[PDB]
C-alpha cells in the first residue's frame, strides 16, 4: 500500500521530544472521568454561540472599531505611566513629545526600518499620518496594527524622529476562589490537525490519537482543526464522491465513538481551512445533532478563538497560525542573539486582542464588528494553545505558559501532540505560582 | 475576495491601490492618502457578491425558469421528457447549496422593526 507507507514505517514513534517543569517518566495517566471536572466558557459574551450575524460590512463602522482600539489602550496606557497628556501629530513642536497611534507600513510590501509610518487616533489628531525616523532608537520591536506610544521629536510636524518607545503592559491574571485551590491533579492532551497524510484519505494518524486516548485516558482532550482540508489535494481537485458534510460527520462519528471507553471529556475547536464551516473569523461552534444523550456529556463545541476554564484553570485556545503571520511582518533592533518567539508571545500578550496584526494575511477574512466582542482577551490566560506552522516549543513568557504542540501531520511524515498536568498550588507564596506543573511535547 | 478589504482612488490620474482603511474621512467616504483629495471605493462591493450568490441561484432554478416559457404548451412538453421528478431533485440540491449561503448573512435580509420603530 503506497499511501501512507513513509507514514505507517515511522520509528520515532512514542519520542518525547521536549519537556518542560518537573521531569516525569513514561507513565503519563489521568483519573479518566474520576472526580470533579468544571469546563467553562469565559470572557466577553461568551465565545460566540448563535451562526453569525452578517456578511457585509460598513466602512464607518470599522472606522469606530479601529478608533475605539486605539483609545482604549492609549488611556490605559496614560493611566499606568502616568503621563501628563497627548500631543497632536501635525503640531510642530521643538520640545520633545509624547505621541499615541498605531504602526502601520506606507506601501503593500513588507514593513521595513525605512518605511514605518504612525497614524494617530481621532480625538487628538482625527486620523492624521506622519512617518517615523528610527535611526535614534536603540531598542524596538513593531508590526503593523500595533497601538503604541512614542517619545520623540517633531520640530516641522511633518516626520517625527523617534526616541524613546514605552514598553506595553499586560492585563492582571485571573484571581482563584477558594473552591479552585481544592482541585486535584489533573491531565489534559492536546493536538491539531490535519489528521491525514497529504496523499490519503485513510485518515491513520487519527486512528493513531484515538489508541493513544484509549491508553492514556487523560481528563480532556482538545482537538483543533482541520478535519476536512480546505488545502488537501483531493479536496481542492473535487475528486471525493461523498459530500463534504457527510465526511466530517465521518470523522466526527469515528472520534466520539472511538473515545468512548475513555471517559475523557472532548473539545472541538473549528479552523479557517474547514470547508465545510464559515470561512470567516471569529468562528461559531461547529454544528453535530446526532448525539445520544450519553454523548451531551463528554462532547463541547466552542467558538475560535475560546477562552476555556478547566478546573479554575485559564485556556486561551485559537487555531490561526498567529505566529507565523506575525513573525513575517515584525521589525526589530537586535538579531544576532535574541528569542524571535518569545518577542512575538510578549507583543500577543501587551496587545490584548487574538490578532492584534492589521490588516491581516492576504488570505484571512475577518468580521470587525464580531471581532469587537468575541475575540478579546478577558485576561491573561494561564496556559495559551497556539499550534503553528513553526517548530515545536513551550516557553515560560511573562508568567504564561505558551504551548505549541505543532501539526499532527507534517507533509507525509507524522507529527507531535502535547500533554499536560495541572494542579493549583497554595494560595500563599510567591506570587505567581503556575497551575501547570510539567509539560511534554511527544510524537505521535 | 470581498473580506480582503482592497480600496481603490476614485481619480483616474491616481488609481491608489491599498487594503488599510484611513481613518481620515471625507464626505463621501475614506479620504485618499497619496492624493489627499479622493475617496477611496471599494475593488469588490457587498452588492456585487450579493448579486453572484443570486447567479448561482438563479442557473440551478427550475422552479422558475419554467413559468418563465411564453406558451403552456412547450412547457408541458418538456416537463414530461427531460424534467423528472428525479430531476427535478437534483436541481434542488445544487440550488440549496448557494441557498445556505444567502440564508441568513449578507443582509439580503430587511429589518422593518429597525427601519420603523
Ligand atoms: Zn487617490
Amino acid at each position: 500500500a503506497t499511501p501512507s507507507q513513509k507514514y505507517n514505517s515511522r520509528s520515532n514513534r512514542g519520542e518525547v521530544v521536549t519537556s518542560f517543569g518537573l521531569a516525569q517518566g513514561v507513565s503519563w495517566s489521568g483519573r479518566g472521568g474520576a472526580g470533579n471536572i468544571s469546563l467553562k466558557v469565559l470572557g466577553c459574551p461568551e465565545a460566540l454561540t448563535g451562526s453569525y450575524k452578517s456578511m457585509f460590512q460598513k466602512l464607518p463602522d470599522i472606522r469606530e472599531v479601529l478608533t475605539c482600539k486605539i483609545e482604549e489602550l492609549g488611556s490605559e496606557l496614560k493611566e499606568h505611566y502616568k503621563i501628563e497628556a497627548f500631543t497632536p501629530l501635525l503640531a510642530p513642536a521643538q520640545e520633545p513629545v509624547t505621541l499615541l497611534g498605531q504602526i502601520g507600513c506606507d506601501s503593500n510590501g513588507k514593513l521595513n526600518n525605512k518605511s514605518v509610518i504612525l497614524e494617530g487616533d481621532r480625538e487628538h489628531s482625527s486620523g492624521a499620518q506622519i512617518p517615523v525616523d528610527l535611526s535614534e532608537l536603540k531598542e524596538y520591536s513593531l508590526f503593523p496594527g500595533q497601538v503604541v506610544i512614542m517619545e520623540g521629536i517633531n520640530t516641522t510636524g511633518r516626520k517625527l524622529v523617534a526616541t524613546k518607545l514605552y514598553e506595553g503592559v499586560p492585563l492582571p491574571f485571573y484571581q482563584p476562589t477558594e473552591e479552585d485551590a481544592d482541585f486535584e491533579q489533573s491531565m489534559v492532551l492536546v493536538a491539531c490537525g490535519p489528521y491525514t497524510t497529504s496523499d490519503s484519505i485513510t485518515y491513520d494518524p487519527l486512528l493513531d490519537l484515538i489508541a493513544v486516548i484509549n491508553h492514556d485516558r487523560p481528563d480532556v482532550c482538545i482537538l483543533f482543526g482541520p478535519f476536512l482540508d480546505a488545502k488537501h489535494e483531493q479536496v481542492e481537485n473535487c475528486l471525493l464522491t461523498s459530500p463534504f458534510e457527510d465526511i466530517f460527520k465521518q470523522c466526527l462519528r469515528t472520534i466520539i465513538e472511538g473515545t468512548r471507553s475513555s471517559g475523557s471529556h472532548l473539545v472541538f475547536v473549528p479552523s479557517l481551512r474547514d470547508v465545510h464551516h464559515e470561512p470567516v473569523y471569529p468562528q461559531p461552534p461547529f454544528s453535530y445533532s446526532d448525539l445520544s444523550r450519553e454523548d451531551k456529556k463528554q462532547v463541547q463545541f466552542v467558538s475560535e478563538p475560546c477562552s476555556l476554564s478547566i478546573n479554575g484553570v485559564i485556556f486561551g485556545l485559537t487555531s490561526t497560525d498567529l505566529l507565523f503571520h506575525l513573525g513575517a511582518e515584525e521589525i526589530s533592533s537586535s538579531s544576532g542573539t535574541s528569542d524571535r518567539f518569545s518577542r512575538i508571545l510578549k507583543h500577543i500578550l501587551t496587545q490584548r486582542s487574538y490578532y492584534p496584526l492589521y490588516p491581516p494575511q492576504e488570505d484571512m477574512a475577518i468580521d470587525y464588528e464580531s471581532f469587537y466582542v468575541y475575540a478579546q482577551l478577558p485576561v491573561t490566560p494561564d496556559v495559551l494553545i497556539i499550534p503553528s506552522e513553526l517548530r515545536y516549543f513551550v516557553k515560560d513568557v511573562l508568567g504564561c505558559v505558551c504551548v505549541n504542540p505543532g501539526r499532527l501531520t507534517k507533509g507525509q511524515v507524522g507529527g507531535t501532540f502535547a500533554r499536560l498536568y495541572l494542579r493549583r498550588p497554595a494560595a500563599d507564596g510567591a506570587e505567581r505560582q503556575s497551575p501547570c506543573i510539567a509539560v511534554q511535547v511527544v510524537r505521535i | 475576495k470581498y473580506y480582503d478589504g482592497w480600496l481603490i482612488c476614485e481619480e483616474p490620474t491616481c488609481r491608489n491601490r491599498t487594503r488599510h482603511l484611513p481613518l481620515q474621512f471625507s464626505r463621501t467616504g475614506p479620504l485618499c492618502p497619496a492624493c489627499m483629495k479622493a475617496t477611496l471605493q471599494p475593488e469588490y462591493s457587498d452588492k456585487s457578491l450579493y448579486t453572484q450568490l443570486c447567479f448561482y441561484r438563479y442557473i440551478f432554478d427550475a422552479e422558475c425558469a419554467l413559468e418563465k416559457l411564453t406558451t403552456d404548451h412547450e412547457k408541458d412538453k418538456l416537463k414530461k421528457q427531460f424534467f423528472t421528478p428525479k430531476v427535478l431533485q437534483d436541481y434542488r440540491k445544487l440550488k440549496n447549496t448557494a441557498e445556505q449561503f444567502l440564508s441568513r448573512s449578507g443582509y439580503s435580509e430587511v429589518n422593518l422593526s429597525k427601519l420603523f420603530a
